[PDB]
């Protein structure tokens, strides 16, 4: 939900804090015995009962909305 | 003499007595184990139905 309120830019962040959650996961299943973390991110992407999630819808209102109109593309840099 | 008898008797009274408490202390034992495996039971068994929910929910 912090990912759908911002633009593009901050998928890095997204997937930086889907790293520390993921992380947090391992160390707490060394005792307690959850969920696999895909399902439960499957479950909180909406990617369970069907076929593309959040994180993707978020990315093309993205694109469409912002990222096409506001952009200017640099051939050098890349 | 009946003092004789009475210290056999209660040598007798207290082996007796001995395996008593020997077979309730297994008995608490075995039953705080019984305890012990069975939540892990119970633990696997819930992992395993919340898992098959989530698969097959995935299928439909």
């Amino acid at each position: 939900g912090r990912f759908e309120s911002e633009d593009l830019t901050s998928i890095v962040e997204l997937d930086g804090l889907l790293e520390i959650n993921r992380m947090t996961h391992k160390l707490l299943s060394r005792y307690l015995t959850l969920d696999g973390f895909d399902a439960m991110f499957r479950e909180a992407n909406h990617n369970v009962s069907a076929p593309y999630g959040r994180i993707t819808l978020h990315v093309f209102w993205e694109l469409n909305y912002d990222f096409l109109p506001n952009y200017c593309y640099n051939g050098s840099t890349n | 003499r009946e003092i004789h008898q009475d210290w056999a008797n209660r040598e007798y009274i207290e082996i007796i007595t001995s395996s008593i408490k020997k077979i309730a202390d297994f008995l608490n034992s075995f039953d705080m184990s019984c305890r012990s495996r069975l939540a892990t039971l119970n633990e696997k068994l819930t992992a395993l139905e919340r898992r098959i929910e989530y698969i097959e929910a995935r299928v439909t």
